[PDB]
C-alpha cells in the first residue's frame, strides 16, 4: 500500500558543508528543486495511498462485549485488548515477520514518518472488521444496519446460488470449517517465511536504493579524491573547481538516477494501492461476483488485516 | 483569540452497533444521493 | 414524486458545491500546474551556464574562436541535453499516470454510465442507480446517482418460521416482528407482508434450524377450500 | 404471455401509480373454482 517516504538535502549530498561546491552547484540551475519536488510528491502520494486503502469508513465501529456470532470464531482477526497497540494475533504475526537519531545514511538522506501510525491503521482495520461482522453489506453502502451473523451468511449464500436452508441446516459445519481455515491461515503465515515476500521486497528495494545512493559518494568520478574537504585542503580554488565539478557531475547524476527510480517504484506502489483500495471496497465492504478477484472459489466475504507498508486480505 | 495548535488526529466518530442474535435494522425511508468523481 | 424531488435537489446541490468550492476540481488544475512547471523549468534551465563563461551561445561565438568556443559550447550542450532528458523522462512518467487515470475513466464510463454496476464504491457512495458524464478541461466528471438507505427501524427477526412440523424460509426477504406479529419484508425497504406459502419455501422440519420461531404461515388455497364447501350439503 | 396473478404481484391500490391502465388480470384458481362446482347440485 505504501512506500518509505524519503527526503534528500540535495546541497548536503552533493556539496556537504562546502561553500565553494555549493556556489559551483548553483551554475547547474534548479536541479535540486526538481528533485526535491519529486520526492515531496512521492511522500505525499504514499500517505494518499494509505488513506485511500484504509480510511474508507466514516465511523469507528466496535464489536459487542459478547463476542458470539453464531459459532463463528473471529478472535484471531479482531484486536486483542490485552496487548499494547490493540492488534489482532494475525496482525502481530504479520508485523513480526516483516522487518530519532539518524544513525545510518547521515549524508543528507532522511526518512519521514507516515501520517497514520500503525495504531491508526489497526483502528481502521478493526472498524472495518466490526462493520462487516455486525452490519454485513449495509455498512459499506450507508448506515450500518445490524443483522445476526448467521443470517448475513445465509444472504451471502443466496448471493452465490445456494439457498438459505443449506446454511441453516449446516450452520455448525460451516462455523467449524471457517474456524479451521482461520487456524490454518495462522499456521501458514507463521511457518512460511516467504508468505509476506512482496512487502519485504518493497522494503529491500528501498534499502538498496538508499545504500547505493550513499555508496556513490565514495566514488571519485575522475577526481583526485572523493572527499571535498581533501580537495579544498590540498588545491587552490582554480584547480579545486575542476575537481569539484567532476564530483558535482557524478553526485547529481546519482541523485537523478535515484529520483527517477523512486518515481517508477512510486507508480508501481500507487497501482498496487489502487488495487488494494478497490479490493477493500468490493471484497470487504460488499460481496463480489468477479471471478478470482476476492480469492479462489465463490466469494462469500473478506476480512482486512494491517501489515507493514501494506494490507493482507483474508478471503 | 486564535492560535496554531497541534493534536492527534481523529479517525472518525464512534458507533457501537446493537448486534444481537435476533435483532435486525431495516430502512423505512431512503435518500437519492448525487456525488461527483473527477478524473484526468 | 419524492424520488424526482430528491434527484432535482441533489443536482442543485452539485452545482452549488462545485460553484462554491474552489478546490473541487483540484486534480485537473494540478495536472495543468505540473505541465506548466515542467515547461517553465525546462525554459529556465537555458539561462544556466553549466560551467560556461556565458549561457548565451551568441556571446560565446561573438567572443571566442571556434577552438575555445567548442569547449564552452560542449558545456552548454551537456547541460541542455540533460535538461531535455529529465523533462522527457518526467513526461513519460506523468503520461503513464494519466494513461492509468484515463483507463479508469473509460472503465467507469462503460460500467457506470452505459450500465448499472454492483461494484461497491466504484460508481459512487451507496447502491448504484445511474451515472451521468460531464466534460471538463483535460478530464471527465461523473455524477453518480445512488440509493442511500435512511431512517432504519429496529425489528426482531428469525431465520425461519415453524408452522406444522416444517421450517419455512423466505424466498426473497427477511422475517421480521413488530413485537406482536411476524411479517416478511424485503431487506432494503420496510414493507411488511403476510407470511404465506407463496412468499416462503419449505425445506426440512422444525428441529434443525437454530433460532426457529413458531408462527402461522397462511395458505390461500386451504382457506378458499374451507369456505368453498362450508355448507357441505 | 397472459397477465396473471402468478406473473405479477400486488402492492397498493389503483390510485397511486402514475400511468396505470385498466386490464384484466387472470387468476387460474378462481376460473377452476367457477367451473368445478358449476352444476352446484
Ligand atoms: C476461539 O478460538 C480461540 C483459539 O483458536 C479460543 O481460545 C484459546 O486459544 C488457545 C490458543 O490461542 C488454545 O490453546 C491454548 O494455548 C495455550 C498456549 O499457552 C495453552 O497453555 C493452553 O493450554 C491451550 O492449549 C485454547 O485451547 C483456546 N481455548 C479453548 C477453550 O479451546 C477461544 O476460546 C475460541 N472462542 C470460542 C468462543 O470458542
Ligand atoms: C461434508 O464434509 C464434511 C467435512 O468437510 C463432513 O463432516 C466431517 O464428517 C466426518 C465423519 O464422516 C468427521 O470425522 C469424525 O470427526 C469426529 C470428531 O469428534 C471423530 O470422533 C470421528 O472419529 C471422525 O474423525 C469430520 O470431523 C467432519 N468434519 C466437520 C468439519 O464437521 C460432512 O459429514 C460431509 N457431509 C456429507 C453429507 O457428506
Ligand atoms: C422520507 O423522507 C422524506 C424526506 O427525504 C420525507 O419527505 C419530506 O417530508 C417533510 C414532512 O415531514 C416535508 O417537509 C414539509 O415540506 C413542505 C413543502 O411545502 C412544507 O410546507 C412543510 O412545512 C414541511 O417543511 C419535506 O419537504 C419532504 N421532502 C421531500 C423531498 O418530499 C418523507 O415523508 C419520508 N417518508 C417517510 C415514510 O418517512
Ligand atoms: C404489529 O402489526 C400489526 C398489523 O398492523 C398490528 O395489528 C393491527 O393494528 C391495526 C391498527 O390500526 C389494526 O387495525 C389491525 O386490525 C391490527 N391487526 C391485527 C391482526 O391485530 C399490531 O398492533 C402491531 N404491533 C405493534 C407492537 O406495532
Ligand atoms: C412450537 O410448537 C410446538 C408444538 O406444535 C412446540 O413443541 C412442543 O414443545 C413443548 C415444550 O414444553 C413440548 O413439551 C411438546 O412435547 C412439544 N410438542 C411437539 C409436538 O414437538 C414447540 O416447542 C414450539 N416452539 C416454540 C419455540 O415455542
Ligand atoms: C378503470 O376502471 C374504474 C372502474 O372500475 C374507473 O373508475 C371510474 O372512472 C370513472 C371516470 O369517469 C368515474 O366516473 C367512476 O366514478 C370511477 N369509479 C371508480 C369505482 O373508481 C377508472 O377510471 C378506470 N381507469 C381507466 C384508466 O380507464
Ligand atoms: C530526547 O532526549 C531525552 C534525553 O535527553 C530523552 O529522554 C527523550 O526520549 C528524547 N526524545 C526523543 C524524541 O528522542
Ligand atoms: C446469543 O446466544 C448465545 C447462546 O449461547 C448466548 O450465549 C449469547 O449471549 C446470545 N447473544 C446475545 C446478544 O444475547
Ligand atoms: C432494538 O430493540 C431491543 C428490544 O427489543 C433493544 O434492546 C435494542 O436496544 C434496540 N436497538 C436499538 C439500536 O436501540
Amino acid at each position: 500500500v505504501s512506500m518509505t517516504k524519503t527526503s534528500v538535502d540535495c546541497t548536503m549530498y552533493i556539496c556537504g558543508d562546502s561553500t565553494e561546491c555549493s556556489n559551483l552547484l548553483l551554475q547547474y540551475g534548479s536541479f535540486c528543486t526538481q528533485l526535491k519536488r519529486a520526492l515531496t510528491g512521492i511522500a505525499v502520494e504514499q500517505d494518499k495511498n494509505t488513506q485511500e486503502v484504509f480510511a474508507q469508513v466514516k465511523q469507528i465501529y466496535k464489536t459487542p462485549p459478547i463476542k458470539y456470532f453464531g459459532g463463528f470464531n473471529f478472535s484471531q482477526i479482531l484486536p486483542d485488548p490485552s496487548k499494547p497497540s490493540k492488534r489482532s494475533p494475525i496482525e502481530d504475526l504479520l508485523f513480526n515477520k516483516v522487518t530519532l537519531i539518524c544513525a545510518q545514511k547521515f549524508n543528507g538522506l532522511t526518512v519521514l514518518p507516515p501520517l497514520l501510525t500503525d495504531e491508526m491503521i489497526a483502528q481502521y482495520t478493526s472498524a472495518l472488521l466490526a462493520g462487516t461482522i455486525t452490519s454485513g453489506w449495509t455498512f459499506g453502502a450507508g448506515p450500518a444496519l445490524q443483522i445476526p451473523f448467521p443470517m448475513q451468511m445465509a444472504y451471502r449464500f443466496n448471493g452465490i446460488g445456494v439457498t438459505q436452508n443449506v446454511l441453516y441446516e449446516n450452520q455448525k459445519l460451516i462455523a467449524n470449517q471457517f474456524n479451521s481455515a482461520i487456524g490454518k491461515i495462522q499456521d501458514s503465515l507463521f511457518s512460511t517465511p516467504s508468505a509476506l515476500g512482496k512487502l519485504q521486497d518493497v522494503v529491500n528495494h528501498n534499502a538498496q536504493a538508499l545504500n547505493t545512493l550513499v555508496k556513490q559518494l565514495s566514488s571519485k568520478f575522475g577526481a583526485i579524491s572523493s572527499v571535498l574537504n581533501d580537495i579544498l585542503s590540498r588545491l587552490d580554488p582554480p584547480e579545486a573547481e575542476v575537481q569539484i565539478d567532476r564530483l558535482i557531475t557524478g553526485r547529481l547524476q546519482s541523485l537523478q538516477t535515484y529520483v527517477t527510480q523512486q518515481l517508477i517504484r512510486a507508480a508501481e506502489i500507487r497501482a498496487s494501492a489502487n488495487l488494494a483500495a478497490t479490493k477493500m471496497s468490493e471484497c470487504v465492504l460488499g460481496q463480489s461476483k468477479r471471478v478470482d478477484f476476492c480469492g479462489k472459489g465463490y466469494h462469500l466475504m473478506s476480512f482486512p488485516q494491517s501489515a507493514p507498508h501494506g494490507v493482507v486480505f483474508l478471503h | 483569540s486564535q492560535s496554531i495548535i497541534a493534536y492527534t488526529m481523529s479517525l472518525g466518530a464512534e458507533n457501537s452497533v446493537a448486534y444481537s442474535n435476533n435483532s435486525i435494522a431495516i430502512p423505512t425511508n431512503f435518500t437519492i444521493s448525487v456525488t461527483t468523481e473527477i478524473l484526468p | 414524486k419524492l424520488i424526482a424531488n430528491q434527484f432535482n435537489s441533489a443536482i442543485g446541490k452539485i452545482q452549488d458545491s462545485l460553484f462554491s468550492t474552489p478546490s473541487a476540481l483540484g486534480k485537473l488544475q494540478d495536472v495543468v500546474n505540473h505541465n506548466a512547471q515542467a515547461l517553465n523549468t525546462l525554459v529556465k534551465q537555458l539561462s544556466s551556464k553549466f560551467g560556461a563563461i556565458s549561457s548565451v551561445l551568441n556571446d560565446i561565438l561573438s567572443r571566442l574562436d571556434p577552438p575555445e568556443a567548442e569547449v564552452q559550447i560542449d558545456r552548454l550542450i551537456t547541460g541542455r541535453l540533460q535538461s531535455l532528458q529529465t523533462y522527457v523522462t518526467q513526461q513519460l512518467i506523468r503520461a503513464a499516470e494519466i494513461r492509468a487515470s484515463a483507463n479508469l475513466a473509460a472503465t467507469k464510463m462503460s460500467e457506470c454510465v452505459l450500465g448499472q454496476s454492483k461494484r461497491v464504491d466504484f460508481c459512487g457512495k451507496g447502491y448504484h442507480l445511474m451515472s451521468f458524464p460531464q466534460s471538463a478541461p483535460h478530464g471527465v466528471v461523473f455524477l453518480h446517482v445512488t440509493y442511500v438507505p435512511a431512517q432504519e427501524k429496529n425489528f426482531t427477526t428469525a431465520p425461519a418460521i415453524c408452522h406444522d412440523g416444517k421450517a419455512h424460509f423466505p424466498r426473497e426477504g427477511v422475517f421480521v416482528s413488530n413485537g406482536t406479529h411476524w411479517f416478511l419484508t424485503q431487506r432494503n425497504f420496510y414493507e411488511p407482508q403476510i407470511i404465506t406459502t407463496d412468499n416462503t419455501f419449505v425445506s426440512g422440519n422444525c428441529d434443525v434450524v437454530i433460532g426457529i420461531v413458531n408462527n402461522t404461515v397462511y395458505d390461500p388455497l386451504q382457506l378458499e377450500l374451507d369456505s368453498f364447501k362450508e355448507e357441505l350439503d
